[PDB]
């Protein structure tokens, strides 16, 4: 729900 | 749709003490998680308005984050170390409720939680 963070 | 106010962090009506374990929770446990490369999604309340997460506070009714925990420790909000540990656990559980396996934030939470649990296994002697 918060998407890509890498 | 709106963000709620952040959790309470200072209550002058709650009694105040400093203990070996509370010091450890701030100066070792929280400090180590805070400086971790994966800490940033967890360092403040979720701003669901700015992040465009309209359902976040429809789903998460006990929000918690490390910025709040840090302030609670700094303001002697907790009397027992386990109250602080419980807030960390709430923070991780919220992440696993809201986000799906495979989501980057879940891998981040799992790594931070394993590190948290390792540090809690070295909780120092109680008074
Ligand atoms: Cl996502
Ligand atoms: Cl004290
Ligand atoms: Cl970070
Ligand atoms: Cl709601
Ligand atoms: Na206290
Ligand atoms: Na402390
Ligand atoms: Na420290
Ligand atoms: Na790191
Ligand atoms: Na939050
Ligand atoms: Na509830
Ligand atoms: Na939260
Ligand atoms: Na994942």
């Amino acid at each position: 729900r918060k998407g890509v963070k890498s | 749709s709106m963000n709620p106010p952040p959790p309470e962090t200072s209550n002058p009506n709650k009694p105040k003490r400093q203990t070996n374990q509370l010091q450890y929770l701030l100066r070792v446990v929280l400090k180590t998680l805070w400086k971790h490369q994966f800490a940033w999604p967890f360092q403040q309340p979720v701003d669901a308005v700015k992040l465009n997460l309209p359902d976040y506070y429809k789903i998460i009714k006990t929000p918690m984050d490390m910025g709040t925990i840090k302030k609670r420790l700094e303001n002697n909000y907790y009397w027992n170390a386990q109250e602080c540990i419980q807030d960390f656990n709430t923070m991780f559980t919220n992440c696993y409720i809201y986000n799906k396996p495979g989501d980057d934030i879940v891998l981040m939470a799992e790594a931070l939680e394993k590190l948290f649990l390792q540090k809690i296994n070295e909780l120092p002697t109680e008074e």
